[PDB]
Order: structure tokens, then C-alpha cells, then sequence
């Protein structure tokens, strides 16, 4: 139906909205698990540096 | 259900298991056959615990019909919604058979290799077992590679490339595609070059590897020395496209490739933008109006980017050492003397000397015979331009000119066979000329 | 079914979905065809506000620049034998509908590199025009 | 069949739109990760150096 | 460069021509940013239709992309526009009688 189809055009353009926000979503978690994963590996790098110089 | 699915379920990728789904289904000669084993049957019948047997079955089998009803079934399990997850569960629980099954693919006719490859490319898709080893010994076989390569079955060719952008999703089996490049990477670039809904995966999907590839920024400086006509090819397909994703994907590329990150980056961006005359390009590229956020993002990095070209033709001393050099490109440095008067100023140092020098060399390069070259015209162009530029810039040059006899040898040269020439030989005249008459 | 001259005419309100994508391809096919009157939604915000706006001005710069060529051309009386071949491209759409083409921006470039001829025209004109007045002083003689 | 066929049409024009905009969230994802491993990569160097 | 130039310069003027009518066409006809461009309706004969959807098809055949085109019919109170189906030999009639 044009009516059906016009909605079905409406919901589509929703979806796609959707995905876009879900995809700045993923982008945004990416970023925040970056920054932790920065500061883990900021804490490894300082303990494996600490460890080396009580085996020395 | 399942860790993922196959981006390819169109055209023949379909269209073959549709084929295969019935044609002697259920495998119910092997009843009459024998050759089979009675658990073979009857877990064809089922499917129409029991992961290792039926991989065993199609092993140690070896009718081609039955080869390809268990390819089939093994394809339609890797897709099945409801024996999806039970397939992505088995390979992660017992990966040995894995190895076994790969060992099965890469055999038979063409339809039952491409099912083959199909259903070890789900299998290996799954977020564990990766196998990068076994991946890369699946990417060895003569059958597969050569399909991949060669695209006389454009069907066939959009299959395979959606199949090799698929398996690029791991980045540990993306460092080991580059090395293993060579052996089908520019077949992909041959059909990027040429160029219904096989040609957008032929556009789209073939660009995602692309894409991937070019994370690693070690792995696209190696990959951009030895295809630079591919790179060129890019940037003109980056716009030649008319689906808006295409253009995306390729604009994503070359921001990449064209990132700091790499190995010469700042200097091999540089080369590559005078190289194939890009600024344009950019600039049209930033006129038309962009379709995706991603999009405008990669068109606004770009014209940052396009600064590059302003920074070297501000280097008057690059500029130097270009007319030093015994070539010149017509870079962007060719118009800096236009661009700032920092360049005349120089060209002016030792009275005239320094452009003196340059016209004496570009006048012996005309007697040198050598300018009929097509690149010598080039070059002779772009030196009867910069001359054009010097009598223009300050009457000491055209004075210095007509002194040392350039500018009479100019005249006499100005009706030149290339046309370009021509006009910048005229242009040069005309410029020596007006100010003669002044 | 196709009705003729008998009562008072037909017509007939149709609405067009298309992707953003082919939307060029699109118009200029129906262009070609020449068989619908898209009512302007879109116009009743005002002329500034136009979605192609900055490229309406592009096709004006590249229109004024063609009116130059076309002011050179008669100053210089060119024959414009392409007016013959724009007859057949008048058929070639009436009849087959040729594809417009994407490269709009490559004449936009093409005529901005005319332009730059057409300056370098003027310049020319200008020396030749100061040559002539330097001819008068070749006339100085004892 | 003209009605049918356009809506037919209408739900494979819905779904075109759904697969353009699950593609580009697709590819959008797969190049945040990337630039999440370069960001981290980039940090965990400068932390190291620090600490170093 | 001039003779060169008048070889094509009244193709490329009326390239540019049609050029100008599809944007001004364009500018007129709904669109959006965000959403998928050109969706918009208009005026066109019910005879037409199916030429209207087999040239729409062609185009779709030939664009770089597979994506559907087609048209929908609805309703409005709006007053329609009219057009005379115009004979060669009944055109300037039409144009008498409507003038």
C-alpha cells in the first residue's frame, strides 16, 4: 500500500537513525575503553619497571 | 544465532546452494551406494555431538557427488539460524577438526570449492579460533587463489572478494594478508582500476579490506610503494563513484594511507598530491555536496591535508633546489615566485645571477636535443613558464636574459611542436615584449 | 490507456521516491522525458535557503563564464559550428535520452581555464595594441 | 500486481536503507577500534617514556 | 583557441543549461539532509505512469547502484494542473483556445 509504504519509508529513515546513533554509541565506548586501557597499561608498564629494579 | 554471518547471500552465492539444496538431496543413494557409512546417512537425513562425525564422513569420502551434498550441508549449518551457534560452539570447543575440515575445502568443481571456501570462511569467523596459521594455509591453495584472481565469473569474483573482506575483520589475520599480498592484491586493484548488485559489492565490500588494510600504517607504507597507479587510480575512483558509499570507503582510504603515522608519510602524501595534480580534485571534491557525516569528516581532513601542498610551494628554497635539479615537476613550488615575492627576492640574489643560471640551464637543455621527450616537453614547459614568471617578476631579468642571449633563443624557440610549449613560449615573448616596449 | 481532446483535460498528483544517490540520474531522466511538474514543496522556504544553492551559483559563474566566451566569440566572429551539433543533442534528448553526465565539475573547471585564456586574450590585445602605438615612433626619420 | 509490485517495492527500498545505514555503522565500528588501538597504543608509549 | 573552442562551446553551453534546470528542479523538489535525498511529489498523468516506471527501471539498470525507483499515487484536495494532449496538427488550435 503507498500509505504502507510511506510508513515503511518513515520507519526506515528511524532504523537508520538508530544504527547511526548505536554506531557514535560504539565510537564513544571506544574511546572510554582506550583511555582505561591506557591507564592499565600505564600501571603494568610502572610495575613490570618496579619489579625489574628490586630484581636488580 | 552464532557469533556472525556471511556478508555474500546474493547472485550465486545463493544461487548455488538453492541449486545444491535439492539436487540429489538427503544423500539417500548412499543407501544403495554403500560407500558410505550409516551414521553419514542418517546424519544427512537429520540435517536435511554429530560435528565430528559428519566432518569425518565428508573426509574419508571421495564420490565428487557426495562431496558436494556434504559441502552444501556443511554450508547451509555455518548458516543456519537454528545450528548456527551449534556450529560456532563445536568449532570453539574442539577446534581439532577444524584443521581437518580445511584440509576437506579446496577441492572439487567450482560451485562446490566456492561452498567449501564459504563454509571454512563461517567456520573461521567465529570471535574464537582464530587459527591465523591455518588461515594463511587456507590462503595458499591453488583453487581458491585462483578464483579469487581471476573474475571471469563475475558472480564468481563477487564471492570471493566478499569472502576475502570478511575474513579481514580479525587484525591478527589482517597483518597476515599483507605479507601474503602479492599473490592476489592487485587482481582487486586490476578490478578497482576498470571500473547491479554484484558491482556494489564489487565497489563496497572489495574497498572495506582496503580500509582494514591500511590500519596497520607499516602495512600501508609497504603497500603504497609498490602500487602507486593503484593509488592514483583510487583517488580518481574516490569521486569516478556514484554510490555515496563507495566514495566513503575510498575517501577513508586515502586519508590512511595518507596519515602521518606511516614511514615517509609527510613527504610521500606530498609526492603523491604533485604528483597526479589532486588539489583540484580536493577542491571539486569539497564543492559537491557530501552525502555522510563520515563523509564531510574525510572531505574537511583532506583540505587540511591540501596545506602540505601550500607549505612546500612557500619553500623558496625547495623551490632552488628544484631548478637546481635537472628536473621539474611544475609543483606547486613552480608558482611560488606568484605565490610570494620571497621567491623573485631570491631569483634576484648575485644580480640576476640565480635565475640567470636557471635560464642558461633551460636553454642548453632546448640545444640539448632531448626536449622532444614527452616528459622533456613537459619539463621544457615548465621551464619556459617559470621564465615567463622571471620577466614578469623584474626588467634586470629580462635584461640579463636578452644579455646572455636566452631571450632571443626563447623567441627563436617560441614556436615550439607541443602546444603547452607553444603557449608558455609565447606567453614568455609576449612577457619580454611588454616590457621591451616599456 | 490514453485519453485525447474531449472533455476538460486530465491529470493526475503522483508523489516520487528516490535515493539521495542516483538523484542526479534521476532528474535528468525525467528531464529527458519531460512528463511530470514537481510541485515545489521545497519553495516555499525562500530562494537563500535552497538545498542547491551554492551550486546554483556555480552554474551562474559557469554560465557568466560561458556568456564571455560567447561575447569573444562575436568580437571575433566565430562561426559557432557547434550550433549545428547542439541541434542534434536537442533530437538526441527528445528521442533517446543521452545521459547528462557527472562531470560538471570537470567544465567548471574547463570554463575557468577559458576564462584564464580570455584573460591572457586581453593581455595579449593590450600589447598589441602598445606595439602599434611603439609602430609610431619607427616613423621617426631624418 | 502494480499495487503489489510497489510495495514491494517500498519494503526493498526500507530495507536498501537499513543495509546502507547498518553497513556505515559497520564500517564506522571497525574504524573506531582501530583508532581505540592506535589511541592506546600512543598513550601506553607516552606513559611508558614517562616512566621510563 | 577560439575555433577550437566554438567546436563544442554550444554543447557545453547547453550541458551547463540542463545542468542549471536539474538543480533548479532539484532546489524546487522536498529533500532532506540527513535523511535519503530526493523524496518528493509532483504532477503527472495517469497514462503516463507506466512509462514513467519502465524509464525509472532503465535508469535504475543503468545507475552504478542497485536502488529502486518508483513513483506513488496518492490523494489531495489540492486543484490539479491540466494539460491538452497537443496533435502536431491540433496543437496551435489548443493554443488559440486556451490563450
Amino acid at each position: 500500500s503507498q500509505k504502507n509504504g510511506i510508513a515503511t519509508l518513515l520507519q526506515a529513515e528511524k532504523e537508520a537513525h538508530e544504527i547511526v546513533s548505536k554506531a557514535r554509541k560504539y565510537r564513544q565506548d571506544k574511546l572510554k575503553q582506550a583511555k582505561t586501557d591506557a591507564a592499565k597499561e600505564i600501571d603494568s608498564y610502572k610495575i613490570q619497571k618496579d619489579k625489574e629494579l628490586k630484581e636488580f | 544465532m552464532g557469533a556472525t554471518k556471511i556478508l555474500m547471500d546474493s547472485t550465486h552465492f545463493n544461487e548455488i546452494r538453492s541449486i545444491i539444496r535439492s539436487r540429489s538431496v538427503a544423500w539417500d543413494a548412499l543407501a544403495r551406494s554403500e560407500e558410505l557409512s550409516e551414521i553419514d546417512a542418517s546424519t544427512a537425513k537429520a540435517l536435511e555431538k554429530t560435528l565430528i562425525p559428519l566432518i569425518h564422513l565428508l573426509s574419508t569420502s571421495d564420490n565428487e557427488d557426495c562431496k558436494k551434498s556434504v559441502q552444501n550441508l556443511i554450508a547451509e549449518l555455518l548458516s543456519s539460524d537454528k545450528y548456527g551457534d551449534d556450529t560456532v560452539k563445536f568449532f570453539q570447543e574442539d577446534p581439532k577438526q577444524l584443521e581437518q575440515l580445511f584440509d576437506v575445502s579446496l577441492k572439487g568443481d567450482f560451485q562446490t570449492v566456492l561452498i567449501s571456501g564459504f563454509n571454512v570462511v563461517s567456520l573461521l569467523v567465529q570471535n574464537g579460533l582464530h587459527n591465523v596459521k591455518l588461515v594463511e594455509k587456507l590462503l595458499k591453495n591453488n583453487n581458491l587463489i585462483n578464483i579469487l584472481q581471476n573474475i571471469e565469473q563475475m558472480d564468481t569474483c563477487y564471492v570471493c572478494i566478499r569472502l576475502l573482506q570478511e575474513l579481514a575483520v580479525i587484525p591478527e589475520y589482517r597483518d597476515v594478508i599483507w605479507l601474503h599480498e602479492k599473490k592476489f592484491m592487485p587482481t582487486l586493484f586490476k578490478i578497482l582500476q576498470r571500473a547491479n548488485h554484484l558491482g556494489i559489492q564489487l565497489q563496497y565490500h572489495s574497498l572495506l579490506l582496503i580500509w582494514l588494510l591500511t590500519f596497520n600504517p607499516v602495512f600501508a607504507n609497504e603497500l603504497v610503494q609498490k602500487y602507486l597507479s593503484d593509488f592514483l587510480d583510487l583517488l580518481k575512483l574516490v569521486k569516478i563513484t556514484i554510490k555515496e558509499k563507495v566514495s566513503r570507503l575510498c575517501i577513508s582510504i586515502i586519508l590512511q594511507c595518507c596519515s602521518t603515522r606511516v614511514k615517509q608519510h609527510k613527504k610521500v602524501i606530498k609526492q603523491l598530491l604533485l604528483l597526479g595534480n589532486a588539489l583540484p580534485t580536493v577542491q571539486s571534491l569539497s564543492e559537491r555536496k557530501y552525502s555522510d557525516e563520515e563523509l564531510r569528516q574525510d572531505i574537511s581532513n583532506l583540505k587540511e591535508i591540501l596545506e602540505n601542498e601550500y607549505q612546500e610551494l612557500t619553500s623558496f628554497d625547495e623551490y632552488v633546489a628544484e631548478l637546481d635539479s635537472k628536473l621539474l615537476c611544475w609543483s606547486p613550488p613552480h608558482v611560488d615566485n606568484g605565490f610570494w615575492s620571497d621567491n623573485i627576492d631570491e631569483f634576484k640574489k648575485d644580480n640576476y645571477k640565480i635565475f640567470r643560471q636557471l635560464i642558461e640551464l633551460l636553454q642548453a637543455k632546448v640545444r640539448n636535443g632531448d626536449v622532444n621527450a614527452k616528459q622533456e616537453k613537459i619539463i621544457i614547459q615548465v621551464a619556459l613558464n617559470d621564465i615567463t614568471h622571471v620577466v614578469e617578476l623584474l626588467p634586470e631579468s629580462i635584461d640579463v636574459l636578452d644579455k646572455t642571449g636566452g631571450k632571443a633563443d626563447i623567441m627563436e624557440l617560441l614556436n615550439h611542436s607541443d602546444s603547452r610549449v607553444k603557449y608558455e613560449a609565447l606567453k614568455a615573448t609576449q612577457a619580454i615584449i611588454g616590457y621591451t616596449f616599456k | 490507456k490514453e485519453e485525447a481532446i474531449f472533455r476538460s483535460a486530465e491529470m493526475a498528483l503522483v508523489q516520487f521516491y528516490i535515493p539521495q544517490e542516483i538523484s542526479r540520474d534521476s532528474a535528468y531522466t525525467l528531464g529527458q522525458l519531460g512528463l511530470v511538474q514537481f510541485r515545489d514543496l521545497n519553495s516555499k522556504v525562500r530562494a537563500f535557503q535552497r538545498t542547491f544553492v551554492n551550486e546554483i551559483r556555480r552554474l551562474d559563474n559557469v554560465e557568466r563564464q560561458y556568456r564571455y566566451f560567447y561575447s569573444l566569440l562575436k568580437k571575433h566572429d566565430i562561426k559557432l559550428y557547434e550550433g549545428d551539433t547542439d541541434k542534434y543533442l536537442d533530437g538526441s534528448g527528445e528521442l533517446y535520452v543521452p545521459p547528462s553526465g557527472s562531470v560538471i565539475d570537470d567544465y567548471v573547471r574547463n570554463a575557468s581555464y577559458l576564462e584564464e585564456r580570455l584573460i591572457q586574450m586581453e593581455d595579449a590585445t593590450d600589447q598589441i595594441e602598445v606595439q602599434k602605438n611603439d609602430l609610431e615612433q619607427y616613423r621617426f626619420i631624418l | 500486481l502494480t499495487p503489489n509490485q510497489v510495495n514491494d517495492e517500498l519494503n526493498k527500498m526500507q530495507a536498501f536503507i537499513r543495509k546502507e545505514a547498518e553497513e556505515k555503522a559497520k564500517e564506522i565500528q571497525l574504524k573506531a577500534d582501530q583508532e581505540y588501538e592506535i589511541e592506546k597504543t600512543n598513550i601506553v608509549r607516552n606513559e611508558t617514556n614517562n616512566i621510563d | 583557441e577560439l575555433y577550437a573552442i566554438a567546436k563544442e562551446l554550444d554543447s557545453w553551453f547547453q550541458d551547463v543549461t540542463r545542468e542549471k534546470a536539474i538543480f533548479e528542479i532539484l532546489n524546487k523538489s522536498n529533500y532532506d539532509t540527513n535523511r535519503k535525498i530526493l523524496i518528493a511529489e509532483g504532477w503527472i498523468p495517469r497514462d503516463e505512469l507506466a512509462t514513467l516506471q519502465a524509464r525509472l527501471g532503465e535508469m535504475i539498470a543503468r545507475l552504478g547502484i542497485d536502488v529502486p525507483s518508483i513513483i506513488q499515487v496518492l490523494d489531495t484536495n489540492h486543484t490539479p494542473p491540466t494539460f491538452h494532449r497537443t496533435n502536431k496538427f491540433t496543437a496551435g488550435f489548443q493554443s488559440i483556445c486556451d490563450c
